[PDB]
């Protein structure tokens, strides 16, 4: 999961 | 017009239509003046989503592929493959656009004092280039990869330098910055100590939160965590 | 080639990329050549979610332009106008393909004696109609309207005459024909009374069900069944 | 609700  | 491309940007993202919200914030861009702190988020929200739709086909097509070799269909393997391969053409044009913005205007018009503007925009550097390495193959991949890790790499000295520890930038900065060391890199142990140390750094300064960021650092340290969790497991 | 692009369709689909998908099916459809059922299909999921994204983008775009109108804010309102207005033209333009496509090949290259396909070109002829009356205005919109009860009415009649009261695309064409009157025409009544006497229908009939079919008449049962409960109280 |  990387940045929204 | 400045005004009317920045409109459009904030209609084109209600709507969702992010290839409309791309072009206006491209423009907006173009015009070699500054942006906002509103203004860069509309740029990089626009261009999210723009390329998470072709690296989303991407991943999808890449696995038809895949299943199509070992059944040993020929004929119809040369088609998947031809198809994943315009995908990557779209997403490969999507990031140098994006990778040209900030090296043209962006990251090149910041004074050596714009701190946060150059952070944000060398992490945005560093997620493209490790954009294009999740596709790229051979020279052309160590050459993405390389520039990538620079990128974060400057990006992350700067922000020790200039920001606060609880900083959503630098945070997401750290996040990404992880990732890439996981899954671009194959770097499991090196991943899992620059992510300790920042979500590590933040909670030794929680009196650094803000009114107006607490809720998304706190947002982005657990994000930072539910990856640790995910990878010491 | 035909298989060529039924391929590239079914690629797309999985990749999500609609206007691919779209793109593909209408050459299909200008082969001249009849489609199959699987055929389509996907040419209905195709356009159902090229159109679907403008009817979506449009209204939240029009909702806006309400809240702009209360506000009494003119200088948005006269932006937020046009961008309503060029997605309506794009809503238009995906209309008038399919509307060009059933108009050019398809009802036109159906024989008297197929039945099933012609109750469905006829749905969808009464479907693009029914999206164009949407977002239509004043004589445009009494045309549109017309020319959308017109095709289902006939696709109606055709069903009843040829098909059981189970057949998934009568009860898909009952199912979007109460839908018309409902929010088109504004007849809650006649809405409630059409859907209740195709699921009345079906029920009735139950020992026609399909080896095939059995779970999509069931289906659309029950969408009938929630309309109902929804319109009725 | 129209057809899916």
């Amino acid at each position: 999961i990387s940045l929204p | 017009d400045r005004e009317q491309l920045l409109q459009r940007a904030r209609l084109a993202e209600q709507a969702e239509r992010y290839d409309d919200m791309a072009s206006a914030m491209k423009a907006v861009t173009e015009l070699n003046e500054p942006l906002s702190n509103e203004d860069r988020n509309l740029l990089s929200v626009a261009y999210k989503n723009v390329v998470g739709a072709r690296r989303s086909s991407w991943r999808v097509i890449s696995s038809i592929e895949q299943k199509t070799m070992a059944d040993g269909n020929e004929k119809k393997l040369e088609k998947v493959k031809a198809y994943r391969e315009k995908i990557e053409k779209e997403l490969e044009t999507v990031c140098n656009d994006v990778l040209s913005l900030l090296d043209k205007f962006l990251i090149k018009n910041c004074n050596d004092f714009q701190y946060e503007s150059k952070v944000f925009y060398l992490k945005m550097k560093g997620d493209y280039y490790r954009y294009l390495a999740e596709v790229a193959s051979g020279e052309k991949k160590n050459s993405v990869v390389e520039a990538s890790e620079a990128a974060y790499k400057e990006a992350f000295e700067i922000s020790k330098e200039q920001m606060q520890p609880t900083h959503p930038i630098r945070l997401g900065l750290a996040l990404n910055f992880s990732v890439f060391y996981y899954e671009i890199q194959n770097a499991p142990e090196q991943a899992c100590l620059l992510a300790k140390q920042a979500f590590d750094d933040a909670i030794a300064e929680l009196d650094t939160l803000n009114e107006d960021s607490y809720k998304d650092s706190t947002l982005i340290m657990q994000l930072l965590r539910d990856n640790l969790t995910l990878w010491t497991s």
